RNA sequence: CGCAAGACGGACCAGAGCGAAAGCAUUUGCCAAGAAUGUUUUCAUUAAUCAAGAACGAAAGUCGGAGGUUCGAAGACGAUCAGAUACCGUCGUAGUUCCGACCAUAAACGAUGCCGACCGGCGAUGCGGCGGCGUUAUUCCCAUGACCCGCCGGGCAGCUUCCGGGAAACCAAAGUCUUUGGGUUCCGGGGGGAGUAUGGUUGCAAAGCUGAAACUUAAAGGAAUUGACGGAAGGGCACCACC
C-alpha cells in the first residue's frame, strides 16, 4: 500500500468510494478511530480519509492473502446489509461465509455442528458482530473489521474505516477487498477494470427486489 | 492511543490545551498597537487589560475591563505585535 | 432447512446485475470539506464532482427530555 | 489546593519561556524606574504599579526590562512601605470584617471568616519574622490594628 | 430490646444511682 | 358602589387570572419571574399590580433547561416594575 | 448492603433539603426523596363531557383541567401502587415508563 | 365582605447552586464575606497535616423575657381490642416561633480524614474564560443578551470499560499493595459484660468528654448463592376455582 505506485489509489476507485458514501462517518467518534478522520461537517457528520481507508483495505487484503488455505478465513456479517456482500466475497476468494445469525460457541465449543476453526476473521461491524469478536479472543483469531467512525475497536486488529451503515458502502467495501485479495493472489491483472461489477455485492431492500419482479417486461 | 509524540505536539493540539499544561509553558495573551481615529499616537495596550487605558492628551478612553480580554472601544483598530 | 440447490433465487438470481451500476453517477453530489481532503490527495480536480453550497446553521442534535 | 478553602483552582499567571525583552519596547530600564517612582509617589503598591505598567505602557515584566523587581526598586530608594503590602491588605480586611462584626453578633459566618483571616495574618507575620522584615517585637493584636490603616 | 431503649433504660438506671449516692452527701 | 332602581351600578375592583390558566403557565424546566407594584392612578385609586413572566425555550434550543441567571431575572423584574408604574 | 447509589433520594452536593408532607399519609419526607407526580386531569372524565357540553350555555367552550402536584411517602406510594419493586438490573432504569 | 395575630414561603424547585460542616428559597436595599475563571500583577517557600488551645455546630432538652396561628410529648376523653396506658379520632399543657444565656449531641452518612501525583472512554449539566457558520431582540449599525457548534479550567453529578482492585456487593476510586515505603492526623484488634462501675472534668439541670475489671462465651458478624416463607409486586392455570 505504501511508498508504492502499483498498489496506489486510482481514479475510478475514488469515484466508487464518493458514490457509495464510504467518506460519510457517523455523528459520533470512537476515541480509537480519531486517526482515520479528516474533519467534521456542518450537520456534525465526520468525514473519513479515503487514503487511510485504502491503506487499511490493502493491509487487510495483504493479511487475507498471507493465509495459505483460503477455506479457513471466516467472512462474518449478522446485520442485513453485509449478508449478501460476504456471501459473494467467499465465492470470489474461496473463504467461508457466516451470513446472519452467529451461534455462540462456533469457535469455542468443539462438539457444536457449526464448529469452524478459522485462521482470520473479517467483520462487517464490530458492534453488531460483537459475539464472533469475543469468541476470536478464546481461540487465537486475528480480526479484520469494517469500522464506522463510532465502531468500538475492542478485539479489532485492522480497522478499515468506512460507512458500514449504508448498503452501497458495504457492498463496495467488500468488492474492493475481494478484488484486491485476488489481484494480490494473482487471479486478476491490475490493468483490466475487473469483470465483476460492485452492484453484485449491494444489499437489495425487498421493495427493490419486488421492483425487479415487475419491471422485466 | 498508546504511542503519542509527547515531544512534538502538533500546533492544533498545543493551542487547544491549557496554557500551564503545554509541553513548554506559553501564555494566551499579547500586546496590541491600539490606535483611536481622533488622536495621532499608537498606545500599547495589554489584551487582558483589567484597567481603563486612556488617551494621553485626551481624545477618548481606549479599552474597558471585562472578565478576560478587555473591550476595545468602537472606532479603535488593533495590530498584535510579537518578537 | 437445507436443500440441494440453495435454491435458484439465492444461487442463480443473486447473480442479478443491472445495465450500469449506481456507483456510475455522471454528477456526484459532494460537500466542500471532502473536496478539501481530495485537494490534499492526488485528486485535486475531477470533472464529475459538483460541489454544493455548504449547509448553513449547525442544527442536527435531538432536543433533551 | 487553597489554604482556607476546598477550592482546587488553577487560575495562575504563566510567564513566557523567553526572558529576553521584546523589540518594540523603546523605554530604557532607567525611564521604567522613573515611572515606577512616579506611580509609588501617587500612592500605589508594587501589585498596582505592575498592573498599570503592563496595561498602558506595554512593559510585561519590570524584572525582564531592568534587572530587579518592583519592591526592590521601591526599597533601594526607600519608596517601599514599612510593613509588606500583602500583610497590610489582610490587616486591612480584618479591620473591615471586625468593624462589620461590632454590630452584627448574629453574623456567625463573618466570625468564622474573621478567624480564617486572623490565621492568614499570624501565618504571614511568622514568615516575615524569620526574614526579619518585621521586628521580632511586632505581633498583630486586633485592638492595636485600627491604627495600622 | 432496641439499642436506643437499652440506652434509655441504662440512662434512667444511672439517674437512680445519683439518688442513692445523693443521701451520703 | 351605587343602586339607582333595578340597576346595581358597579366599578372595577380588581382583575384576576383563572387558576386553570395560571397553573397551565407554570411548567418545569424554565424560570418563573414574578413582580408586584404598589401604585396610585391620577384619580386617588391605589392598586397592587402583580406581573408574572416565563423564559421561552428557543426555536432551535436543544438544551433541556430554559433558566435565567439571577441578575437576568432581577433586571427583567426591574423592567416589569418600571413599566407597571409607567402605565398606571 | 448499599441498595441504591443515590441513597433513595436525589441530593448529591447539599447536606440538607426542606421536607414535604406525603398527601395520602402526612409523613415528613425530604423533597428530593419523595415520589413527586404531576396530574393534569379533566374536571369530568368521559360520562359527563357528553352531558355538560350539551348544557353548555356557550358554543365551542373548552373545559378546564385540574392541576395538582402530588407528593408521596415511599410507603404512601408503593401501597397506592404508584411505584413497583424492580429487579436489580431494572432498578437502574431511570426513564419514566411508557 | 372585611378585620386581627402568628406561623410558613407552594407550584417555579432540578441527582441544579452555594456553604467548613450544621445549613440556606417572597421583594427590595445596605453590610462586610467567598469560591471559580482571567492575568506577560506582586511577595518568593511563605507550605501539607496536626497533641495543646479554639470557632461554628440539626432537633430535642434547660434558665429569664416577649408572643402564642397551626401542630402537638404529658394528660383528659372517644373508638379498636381479650387487654390497648398504642396505632385511628376530638380536645390538649410543655413545646413548636422570636430575643438573651446554656447544652455540644444525630444513621451530624458518601456509614468513605486531609494534601499531592499518575492511570480509560463517553455525552450531559453549573460557573468563568476563549473561539466559530447561522437565527432572534435593544433595530440604526455596533456591542451586548437568548439559542446554536467547539475548546480550556474549576465544581455537583451520570453512563460505559477485563485499567486495576476487592470476600463479594461494588469502586475512575475503595485502583496505581507480597512487584508491599509520596506526606500526615485520628482510630480498630472475636462476641458479650459496656460506653457499664469508678475517679476526674464541663454543665443550673438533663447529661457530655475521658473510661476499666471481674466475669461470661464458640462463635457474633460481612457479602453473595440456593431453597422455604411473606399480612410484597406482576404473570399463568384449573367446574377437586369462579362466572
Amino acid at each position: 500500500s505504501g511508498a508504492l505506485d502499483v498498489l496506489q489509489m486510482k481514479e475510478e476507485d475514488v469515484l466508487k468510494f464518493l458514490a457509495a458514501g464510504t467518506h460519510l462517518g457517523g455523528t459520533n467518534l470512537d476515541f480509537q478511530m480519531e486517526q482515520y478522520i479528516y474533519k467534521r461537517k456542518s450537520d456534525g457528520i465526520y468525514i473519513i480519509n479515503l487514503k487511510r481507508t485504502w491503506e487499511k483495505l490493502l493491509l487487510a487484503a495483504r493479511a487475507i492473502v498471507a493465509i495459505e488455505n483460503p477455506a479457513d478465513v471466516s467472512v462474518i456479517s449478522s446485520r442485513n446489509t453485509g449478508q449478501r456482500a460476504v456471501l459473494k466475497f467467499a465465492a470470489a476468494t474461496g473463504a467461508t461465509p457466516i451470513a446472519g445469525r452467529f451461534t455462540p460457541g462456533t469457535f469455542t465449543n468443539q462438539i457444536q455442528a457449526a464448529f469452524r476453526e478459522p485462521r482470520l476473521l473479517v467483520v462487517t461491524d464490530p458492534q453488531a458482530d460483537h459475539q464472533p469478536l469475543m469468541e476470536a479472543s478464546y481461540v487465537n483469531l486475528p480480526t479484520i473489521a469494517l469500522c464506522n467512525t463510532d465502531s468500538p475497536l475492542h478485539y479489532v486488529d485492522i480497522a478499515i474505516p468506512c460507512n458500514n451503515k449504508g448498503a452501497h458502502s458495504v457492498g463496495l467495501m467488500w468488492w474492493m477487498l475481494a478484488q484486491e485479495v485476488l489481484r494480490m493472489r494473482g487471479t486478476i491483472s491490475r490493468e483490466h477494470p475487473w469483470e465483476v461489477m460492485p452492484d453484485l455485492y449491494f444489499y437489495r431492500d425487498p421493495e427493490e427486489i419486488e421492483k425487479e419482479e415487475q419491471a422485466a417486461a | 492511543p498508546l504511542a503519542k509524540d509527547l515531544l512534538h505536539p502538533s500546533p492544533e493540539e498545543e493551542k487547544r490545551k491549557h496554557k500551564k499544561k503545554r509541553l513548554v509553558q506559553s501564555p494566551n495573551s499579547y500586546f496590541m498597537d491600539v490606535k483611536c481615529p481622533g488622536c495621532y499616537k499608537i498606545t500599547t495596550v495589554f489584551s487582558h487589560a483589567q484597567t481603563v487605558v486612556l488617551c494621553v492628551g485626551c481624545s477618548t478612553v481606549l479599552c474597558q475591563p471585562t472578565g478576560g480580554k478587555a473591550r476595545l472601544t468602537e472606532g479603535c483598530s488593533f495590530r498584535r505585535k510579537q518578537h | 432447512i437445507s436443500i440441494k440447490l440453495q435454491e435458484e433465487e439465492r444461487e442463480r438470481r443473486d447473480n442479478y446485475v443491472p445495465e450500469v451500476s449506481a456507483l456510475d453517477q455522471e454528477i456526484i453530489e459532494v460537500d466542500p470539506d471532502t473536496k478539501e481532503m481530495l485537494k490534499l490527495l492526488d485528486f485535486g480536480s475531477l470533472s464529475n464532482l459538483q460541489v454544493t453550497q455548504p449547509t448553513v446553521g449547525m442544527n442536527f442534535k435531538t432536543p433533551r427530555g | 489546593g487553597r489554604m482556607h478553602a476546598p477550592g482546587k483552582g488553577l487560575s495562575q499567571s504563566a510567564l513566557p519561556y523567553r526572558r529576553s525583552v521584546p523589540t518594540w519596547l523603546k523605554l530604557t530600564s532607567d525611564d521604567v524606574k522613573e515611572q515606577i517612582y512616579k506611580l509609588a509617589k501617587k500612592g500605589l503598591t508594587p501589585s498596582q504599579i505592575g498592573v498599570i505598567l503592563r496595561d498602558s505602557h506595554g512593559v510585561a515584566q519590570v524584572r525582564f526590562v531592568t534587572g530587579n523587581k518592583i519592591l526592590r526598586i521601591l526599597k533601594s530608594k526607600g519608596l517601599a512601605p514599612d510593613l509588606p503590602e500583602d500583610l497590610y491588605h489582610l490587616i486591612k480586611k480584618a479591620v473591615a470584617v471586625r468593624k462589620h462584626l461590632e454590630r452584627n453578633r448574629k453574623d456567625k459566618d463573618a466570625k468564622f471568616r474573621l478567624i480564617l483571616i486572623e490565621s492568614r495574618i499570624h501565618r504571614l507575620a511568622r514568615y516575615y519574622k524569620t526574614k526579619r522584615v518585621l521586628p521580632p517585637n511586632w505581633k498583630y493584636e486586633s485592638s492595636t490594628a485600627s491604627a495600622l490603616v | 430490646m432496641r439499642a436506643k431503649w437499652r440506652k434509655k433504660r441504662m440512662r434512667r438506671l444511672k439517674r437512680k444511682r445519683r439518688k442513692m449516692r445523693q443521701r451520703s452527701k | 358602589e351605587d343602586v339607582q332602581g333595578k340597576n346595581c351600578l358597579t366599578n372595577f375592583h380588581g382583575m384576576d387570572l383563572t387558576r386553570d390558566k395560571m397553573c397551565s403557565m407554570v411548567k418545569k424546566w424554565q424560570t418563573m419571574i414574578e413582580a408586584h407594584v404598589d401604585v396610585k392612578t391620577t384619580d386617588g385609586y391605589l392598586l397592587r399590580l402583580f406581573c408574572v413572566g416565563f423564559t421561552k425555550k428557543r426555536n432551535n434550543q436543544i438544551r433541556k433547561t430554559s433558566y435565567a441567571q439571577h441578575q437576568q431575572v432581577r433586571q427583567i423584574r426591574k423592567k416589569m416594575m418600571e413599566i407597571m408604574t409607567r402605565e398606571v | 448492603t448499599k441498595k441504591r447509589r443515590n441513597n433513595g433520594r436525589a441530593k448529591k452536593g447539599r447536606g440538607h433539603v426542606q421536607p414535604i408532607r406525603c398527601t395520602n399519609c402526612a409523613c415528613c419526607v425530604p423533597k428530593d426523596k419523595a415520589i413527586k407526580k404531576f396530574v393534569i386531569r379533566n374536571i369530568v372524565e368521559a360520562a359527563a363531557v357528553r352531558d355538560i357540553s350539551e348544557v353548555s350555555v356557550f358554543d365551542a367552550y373548552v373545559l378546564p383541567k385540574l392541576y395538582v402536584k402530588l407528593h408521596y411517602c415511599v410507603s404512601c406510594a408503593i401501597h397506592s401502587k404508584v411505584v413497583r419493586n424492580r429487579s436489580r438490573e431494572a432498578r437502574k432504569d431511570r426513564t419514566p415508563p411508557p
